[PDB]
């Protein structure tokens, strides 16, 4: 049982999100640090900013910056203990898609011979891991002041019983089967990244994609408040 | 150590894209002429997508099952880039493209529920079939995704496993001399179609080859079905695209999966009619 | 408001693992009655027929509503399907407990619920902010469910009194245990039993309704060589599946599932003799050699469209019904499949088995041909 | 020997802002009046000026830019800077500041083949130097030069790294306080604290006396407290922080309550003598 | 390479006269922050915050084979992920080096058989016992790395709640296990014999408790002493490139047991203040 | 995994299935050393080598030469032989070997001066053939002698001895135990000091139970043992130099 009489397992309808709270500037030792939580999924993101290349100096590109992303899950995430060394295949992909989304809109043009590292550590996974990681990395980058095209927000969506669902939990990704996560920058409506692993029929596709994008826009209407609230309580202390 | 592309190569090829003309002479919506060949033994296939050869092999054993999943069989995939395929494919250097192909193939042909896992269980908790498929990239001149998906589906269709008989607790297997090996249970045939996006989503292309991948900036993969169900999609290359584009892309991908499913069925029928009358390898349609 | 719920469930891999789920509490849950204006009006969904015409109150009540317990909903479903009983509010906790307990009861309740004419309103009590309860430590789950049902009933009483314009709509609570009715009186609400209400409604004739162990084979073959235990082949009968025989090479009759210690048709078993006053009757105490084979048959699916465990009726009548663990469960319906058994645990009435292959739909020539070949074992 | 543990106190919003500075987040639109040139920290999109870093806006008669709150150090011409030496290359040294690249120091600027092997001796790998900025290379790398003899290899002292957007653009950064310690307020995020010399380079490796050391270590903790409470960092602020630090002993001022009362008293003094 | 030698000689002359760079004495910790039960997917969780350095420890419960050496009671397992969150110096492979070493030390700290009562962890001997998976995930390394890990693992083992399981077994296979309800679970570990690590890093003639990054980098050698509550001393280690003269070992050993008494009593008081205060209250804050 | 010949999946040692009660070895003098047989320069293709034997404990070490402020870095690798001890370890190992390698590296750098080796490295390779007793100390001593015969500059040799505690009602420290005396043991300690400069170079010892006085007595007894043990190593290295 997933959705009957319009109500889900968590007790929320098909359109609304989870409760997500993002905090900026955790680790003052680093450059940019963000901690976000979407329901019970905890995500932590650290970016060390545009520092020069320390070793292996042949990697540097002459025109644009280089973006390095590494995804590491905690060993105590789910019930079964999993080991991040010798379990690299799932992670290698999750890092390379982050590399794609943050070479998409980070403006590498302004930083020649520059390395930007984005490290994301997940502390407690409860479904929708990828969207939480992308949102944490976006808040972390906008801490450190790397100038980018647009605020980046990601979410997920499923399709059960003729209705689209937004922001799945672990239960709904477990039994259901249709997952579709996307990363979106809302100033131009351009979908930055798609992920979908399903048996979904073609005639429904557009519908769930709209709902997915709609959920992403709701994320953009929430985190923005946090960012503005944060930057407002910067300026009162300055001038 | 690979040879770099000229500036004039880039300029001339983009100018060729701006008037909707490829290099070889086909249109924008044309796959290259494909060819399916089979090996001697069961489950060995060679797919030519057109100057691009992919070898496919299916092996199968009896392994004790995983503890959480006691009543179905395990699928285990390995797509390994051979050294002969490209001069820059030294072992350990190309990890990124390796993971990006491997996980896509694994997600498609596992989470699509393409071939049955529940038909494999012999004794619950003790003995179960375990299917390992191996795809080798032999020649690199185009989509490894499309040719790999074609080779994996053809190898899953052509493979046969030896019979086991269960009587009480006795599990008695037989040699391929003693019993005919049964074919494997398949629900449907999902397949991958690759789309190339050029200069921020203005120009849509199908099936880029080597130069056509070096000049592009966007790649998209749509996996579809005979019954026009979409299995998996994945974007790569760092591009930004509107949803109208993927909505028009699903239709063309449906037409293409229908045609290639026709080609695979002709391939299997022609190979079986060859092996009914003396035994050989059965070529297959190259159109 | 957000709260958190904690479970300590087991796994399939014989293991215990913790679960923490989120749980939201919404404010906009409507009461389902148009007499309230704070909820809003006439949700396009099912209503509760405001100011109902009296079906037959006539003895105890005013015009009112019915709110049942779990056990009355499991037992008096034949009473509650009847078109005379017309306005009943169903809580979500009771419905989920029914979904855990019995499949076709849940099926019939869903089929009455989608029927508009018999007005049922399903109430999301688990997410309403007034009615949510937390599990106090030192309390079983059944006690938590009973206290939740009682608190929601008191909430409906207080909500239909004050939030309405004038308090003229009561709520009625139905139970089986009279002690639960005493608890409901002591806490709050008026209540009645199922039997007293179904008698004193009015207009009677429309609504008068209401393991043994298995010794290991070493001790078995020791007792056979030494004495009383005697081995043989098992044989069921097509007539009565409670009755069976064992050949000894002399035949021994054995009946009852307590005596039929869960051995399938053609096996090698070891029988103990009963005392001679209860007769040549015997009882299975051990299994020497299992001898199973894949059976043809059909997969009768349960009415839950989401569940995994399913029931399988084989081809010949000699084989007990097999419970399997598939996920396909929809394309297999109406097609003859073959199923192989894997063991019989102590706990269940039925064995456990597994799917192997699909043959074809029922009625086609090739499918019935290969089925009648596989049943009589022609190679 | 006593140790202390405490429960972690949750942060409080602590509010009157009274600020009209105009604030943008990346993605939204700057108001376009015709006759703007361009800005840094923004870009052109669909013929519309779109800001690209969250922060405040600044408007000049021709220039419209976005000022962020935490960036790394940007190359500016007339600034003095402190840096750490990383590598010793053949014709130049590599100096690390909190800039987007490691800064380069050519040998031709340093006031002292005969130079090549002796280059290692008088400027050790890993010391601390202070210099003016000569010019900026094309790719954004910053080049620095020691013109006068007030620059050079530093003494022994102590170093504190801060964010570079928390110091004033005010002249005469070299402050020798009447407390007994001199301080260099770099235009990047470095603050250097060293005891004052009376003689008015060579490494004076004699031990510094105890009162001078304790004054040096009182300035350091006040600078840490100021940058923690996110206030501007300049000379009179450091003096009022020293005066507010004088009642408490030195170890205890990194407890957050003492930090709060020191910053409140200092901000009150700066506001009441501001005007 | 991390700091110059003039500032080295300034730090050592500050050390010899009882005023370091922050103004602490010879034998004084800075403020230590201990937070109980952060991660809500574990059996036990702790967060520990010292200045710059951050250590979070999660403890789960699992079932498994006890061993063959010690058959009738259970054991502990440690894994340290020196993550890429702390420095880019250890990013892909350098973290598993240092994250090895710390883990090894913890085995020695728990190689007592008198450390934690392992006879509590037995379910039924030779068949099923509990395995405490203790995982140490440090967020940011800021100096004096071994103290905060020990404080964190002590706090996390205090928060550890293990569910009460009794296993019924029959003459058949019968793996049916109860997992009784009511999560009351009074199998809380007796932590009063679990030791804590104190470093005593040596800078000059004087030895210094709780060096920072500068104070470690100016130092030659270091002594690593693990002290229990009462007076019990488990393993000692010399860590460092430099040498160490013999009477300094005895001086640092006595100072270590003194600091150990102070730490242990203060940690017990603070964590009892946590559980005394509003387990439904306090609104646990990681911001 | 696939670079070695695979065999069975899971194997068990016979001693756990062995049904016998092995007696304790009894009572001895506490300062009863084992006889020491050491010789240096045994190997040929290595630049320097040493072989050390003590009762039932055997260890061999060899040093690869220097290869291409700036400071030398000796990285040391410690492999145990796969047939040393009752149970057979995996040929990579991976858990305990890196733990002993850190003890080797943190005990050898006070010995080897590295200002005379800019931008170079040294490879100290120790191999433990028979785990008869004190395993870490014999490895330290043999690595010190091999580095000395190899011709790198030092300040002093490194002499190390291990200790152990019998778990009786009166805990009495034992010096240089055998493997059975470690199997019966509760707590074992290992020290190593340069005897001329009279400074401890590294101490590593796991505990089971003790008090601060007892650990101090064990440390000073180990110092006495190493100072006592030194001259045999001296005369052996003198004879090895006379072969040159």
């Amino acid at each position: 049982l997933l959705s009957d009489q319009g109500y889900r397992v968590d007790g929320r309808r098909a359109g609304e999100l989870r409760k997500i709270q993002a905090r900026m500037g955790v680790f003052a030792q680093a450059d940019g640090s963000a901690y976000i939580e979407q329901g019970n999924t905890k995500a932590l993101a650290v970016v060390y900013g545009p520092h020069e290349i320390r070793g292996s100096r042949a990697r540097a590109l002459p025109d644009r910056a280089l973006v390095n992303c590494q995804y590491s899950s905690a060993t105590f995430s789910t019930g079964e203990r999993k080991r991040r060394p010798h379990g690299d295949r799932k992670s290698c992909e999750m890092g390379l898609q982050l590399r794609q989304t943050f070479e998409a809109a980070i403006l590498t043009q302004l930083h020649p011979r520059s390395q930007i590292d984005i490290y994301v550590q997940v502390l407690q996974a409860d479904g929708g891991t990828y969207a939480a990681c992308v949102n944490a990395a976006t808040l972390a980058v906008l801490d450190a002041g790397i100038p980018m095209r647009d605020f980046v927000c990601a979410c997920s969506a499923g399709f059960v019983d003729g209705t689209a669902l937004a922001d799945l939990s672990h239960v709904e990704e477990a039994a259901g089967g249709p997952q579709l996560a996307l990363a979106l920058l809302p100033a131009s409506g351009q979908i930055a990244l798609l992920e979908m692993d399903a048996r979904l029929h073609e005639d429904h596709l557009e519908r769930v994609l709209e709902a997915a994008a709609q959920a992403a826009r709701d994320v953009h209407t929430l985190l923005d408040r946090v960012v503005r609230q944060h930057v407002r309580e910067a300026s009162i202390l300055l001038g | 150590k690979e040879t770099p592309l000229s500036n004039c190569e880039r300029r001339f090829l983009l100018r060729a894209i701006e008037e909707k003309k490829r290099l070889d002479g086909r249109q924008t919506y044309d796959y290259r002429n494909i060819r399916i060949s089979f090996g001697t033994d069961y489950g060995c296939c060679i797919v030519e997508l057109g100057k691009t050869r992919v070898l496919g092999q299916v092996s199968c054993e009896l392994v004790s099952p995983k503890l959480n999943r006691a009543t179905e069989g395990i699928l285990f995939f390995n797509l390994e880039l051979s050294q002969m395929a490209a001069p820059a494919f030294e072992p350990g250097r190309q990890s990124d493209l390796l993971v990006k192909l491997n996980r896509l193939m694994e997600r498609c042909l596992r989470n699509s529920k393409c071939i049955d896992t529940e038909s494999l269980c012999v004794v619950a908790g003790e003995k179960v079939w375990q299917i390992r498929v191996d795809l080798h990239l032999l020649n690199h001149d185009g989509n490894i995704i499309d040719a790999a998906s074609i080779a994996a589906i053809v190898a899953l269709c052509h493979f046969r496993r030896p019979d086991v008989s269960v009587q009480g607790d006795e599990v008695t297997l037989y040699t391929p001399e003693e019993r005919d090996p049964v074919p494997l249970s398949i629900h449907h045939m999902p397949i991958c179609v690759s789309f190339a996006f050029f200069q921020q989503g203005t120009y849509l292309l199908v099936d880029p080859n080597e130069r056509e991948e070096r000049v592009m900036d966007g790649l998209l993969v749509i996996a579809m079905n005979k019954h026009r169900e979409i299995c998996t999609i994945q974007s790569s290359g760092g591009i930004m695209l509107l949803k109208d584009q993927v909505l028009r892309c699903s239709k063309i991908a449906g037409v293409k999966v229908a045609e290639i499913t026709e080609l695979i069925l002709k391939a299997l029928e022609n190979d079986q009619k060859v092996r009914k009358e003396g035994g050989k390898f059965g070529f297959a349609e190259s159109i | 408001m957000l709260k958190s719920k904690t479970f300590l469930k087991k796994t399939r891999a014989g293991g215990v693992m913790k679960i923490v789920r989120e749980h939201y509490l919404r404010d906009d849950i409507g009461c389902g009655a148009p007499g309230c204006a704070a909820c809003g009006g006439a949700h396009e969904g099912p209503a509760l027929e405001p100011q109902p015409q009296d079906p037959a109150s006539s003895v105890c009540p005013q015009p009112h509503y019915l709110l049942p317990d779990t056990n009355v909903l499991l037992h008096q479903i034949d009473v509650l399907e009847d078109p005379a009983i017309r306005n009943v509010i169903v809580l979500q906790t009771v419905l989920q407990e029914v979904r855990n307990r019995s499949a076709p009861v849940y099926k019939r309740i869903r089929d009455v619920t989608n029927n508009q004419e018999k007005h049922f309103y399903t109430f999301t009590n688990e997410h309403h902010r007034e009615t949510y309860v937390e599990q106090e430590q030192g309390e079983n789950a059944n006690d938590r469910n009973n206290r939740a049902i009682r608190v929601a009933a008191k909430w409906y009483n207080e909500h239909l009194k004050k939030m309405s314009a004038d308090n003229q709509l009561q709520v009625i609570f139905i139970t089986n245990d009279r002690r639960n009715k005493e608890k409901a009186i002591e806490e709050g609400i008026p209540a009645f039993t199922c039997e007293e209400y179904v008698k004193s409604l009015t207009a009677n004739p429309e609504l008068i309704d209401r393991f043994s162990e298995h010794l290991p084979l070493s001790k078995l073959q020791q007792g056979i060589k030494s004495g009383t235990y005697l081995q043989g082949t098992f044989r069921a009968s097509r007539e009565n599946y409670l009755e069976a025989t064992v050949w000894i090479h002399k035949e021994i009759i054995l009946q009852g599932l307590k005596h039929l210690n869960r051995a399938v048709h053609e096996d090698i078993v070891a029988v103990e003799l009963l005392p001679k006053s209860q007769w040549p009757t015997g009882r299975v105490v051990g299994i020497i050699k299992r001898n199973w084979r894949p059976y043809c048959g059909m997969l009768s699916k349960s009415d839950i469209k989401e569940s995994r465990r399913h029931l399988f009726t084989p081809a010949d009548k000699r084989i007990p019904r097999i419970r399997i663990e598939t996920r396909q469960a929809s394309t297999l319906e109406g097609r003859r499949i073959i199923v192989a058994i894997d063991g019989w645990p102590r706990n269940s009435r039925y064995p456990n088995g597994h799917f192997v292959r699909n043959l074809g739909d029922v009625g086609e020539k090739e499918t019935e041909t290969e089925v009648l070949l596989l049943e009589h074992d022609v190679p | 020997m006593a140790m202390e543990m405490r429960l972690p106190v949750a942060r409080k919003p602590l509010s009157g802002r009274d600020t009209k500075k105009h604030l943008v987040v990346p993605g939204d639109t700057i108001t376009t009046d015709t006759g703007f040139m361009r800005g840094h920290g923004t870009y052109m999109g669909e013929e519309k000026l779109i800001a690209s870093v969250a922060g405040s806006v600044e408007r000049v008669n021709k220039l419209i830019c976005v000022k962020a709150l935490k960036t790394r150090y940007i190359g500016e011409v007339g600034d003095i800077v402190v840096g750490r030496i990383t590598e010793v290359q053949q014709k130049r040294w590599k100096v690390e500041t909190n800039s987007r690249l490691d800064s380069v120091l050519l040998l031709s600027s340093m006031n002292l083949a005969e130079d090549e092997l002796a280059m290692r001796g008088f400027l050790q790998e890993g010391d601390l130097i202070s210099a003016e900025v000569q010019a900026v290379f094309s790719d954004g790398a910053v080049s620095l030069h020691t013109r006068s003899l007030k620059y050079g290899k530093l003494g022994q002292g102590v170093l504190v790294q801060v964010s570079p957007s928390l110091v004033k653009r005010q002249k005469t950064h070299f402050h020798d306080l009447p407390c007994g310690a001199s301080v260099i307020l770099g235009n990047n995020g470095f603050i250097w604290i060293y005891p004052t010399p009376e003689h008015k380079f060579i490494a004076n490796l004699e031990p510094v006396s105890l009162a001078d050391r304790e004054v040096i270590s009182r300035l350091r903790n006040c600078i840490i407290s100021l940058v923690t409470q996110r206030m501007m960092l300049y000379d009179t602020s450091i003096l009022y922080c020293y005066e507010a630090s004088l009642p408490h002993q030195i170890k205890d001022i990194l407890k957050p309550e003492i930090m709060e009362e020191i910053v409140m008293e200092t901000r009150q003094r700066l506001l009441e003598q501001e005007g | 390479v991390t700091l110059s030698e003039a500032e080295k000689v300034y730090i050592v002359h500050g050390v010899q006269e009882d005023l370091r760079v922050d103004g602490r004495g010879c034998e004084d910790y800075r403020c230590v922050e201990v937070e109980t039960d952060v991660v809500s997917n574990t059996s036990g969780s702790a967060r520990v915050k010292l200045g710059h350095t951050d250590i979070l420890v999660g403890v789960k419960a699992e079932m498994g084979t006890p061993k063959l050496e010690k058959p009738n009671e259970g054991y502990l397992e440690f894994f340290v992920d020196c993550s890429a969150s702390a420095t880019p110096e250890f990013e892909g492979r350098g973290g598993d080096d240092l994250g090895t070493e710390i883990a090894n030390t913890l085995y020695r700290i728990f190689n007592n058989k008198s450390s934690v009562d392992l006879k509590t962890l037995c379910i039924s001997p030779r068949e099923h016992c509990w395995v405490l998976y203790v995982d140490v995930l440090l967020l940011e390394c800021g100096g004096n790395l071994f103290d905060a890990i020990s404080i964190a693992v002590k706090a996390a083992l205090f928060n550890t709640r293990i569910p009460r399981v009794r296993v019924l077994e029959d003459e058949e296979g019968s793996k049916d296990i109860e997992l009784s309800d009511d999560p009351y679970d009074c199998i809380r570990l007796s932590v009063e014999n679990v030791p804590c690590i104190v470093t005593l890093c040596k800078i000059g003639y004087r030895h210094v408790v709780d060096a920072t990054l500068q104070e470690e980098a100016c130092s030659l050698a270091s002594l690593l002493v693990s002290v229990t509550s009462k007076g019990v001393v488990t393993c000692m280690r010399k860590v460092g490139k430099g040498s160490l003269d013999p009477e300094s070992i005895f001086e640092m050993m006595e100072t270590g047991k003194r600091v150990g008494k102070v730490l242990h009593a203060s940690l017990q008081s603070v964590v009892h203040k946590e559980e005394s205060l509003g387990p439904k209250r306090q609104k646990v804050g990681f911001l | 995994d696939h670079r070695r010949i695979r065999g069975p999946e899971e194997s068990q040692p016979p001693q756990l299935y062995a049904a016998d009660e092995e007696e304790a070895p009894g009572t001895r003098d506490p300062t009863r050393l084992r006889p020491v047989y050491a010789r240096a320069g045994l190997l040929s293709q290595a630049k320097g080598s040493a072989y050390l034997e003590a009762g039932g404990t055997k260890v061999l070490c060899a040093v690869s030469g220097p290869r291409q402020a700036l400071r030398g870095r000796l990285l040391c690798d410690f492999r145990r032989a796969p047939f040393a001890g009752r149970r057979r370890r995996a040929p990579p190992g991976g858990c305990e070997e890196r733990e002993l390698a850190l003890a080797l590296q943190e005990a050898l750098e006070p010995a080897v001066r590295l200002g005379r080796y800019p931008r170079a490295q040294l490879e100290v390779s120790a191999l433990l053939l028979e785990d008869g007793g004190s395993a870490l100390a014999a490895a330290l001593t043999a690595a010190a002698l091999a580095l000395a015969d190899a011709g790198v500059e030092m300040y002093d040799l490194v002499v190390g001895c291990g200790l152990s505690l019998a778990p009786g009602p009166a805990p009495t420290w034992l010096l240089d135990p055998t493997r059975l005396e470690e199997e019966r043991a509760a707590a074992g300690l290992t020290v190593a000091l340069m005897p001329v400069l009279n400074q401890v170079a590294g101490l590593l010892g796991s505990g089971e139970g003790g008090l601060t006085e007892s650990w101090a007595e064990a440390v000073r007894l180990g110092l006495e043992g190493c100072q006592r043990l030194y001259p045999v190593l001296q005369q052996s290295l003198v004879r090895a130099a006379r072969r040159r």
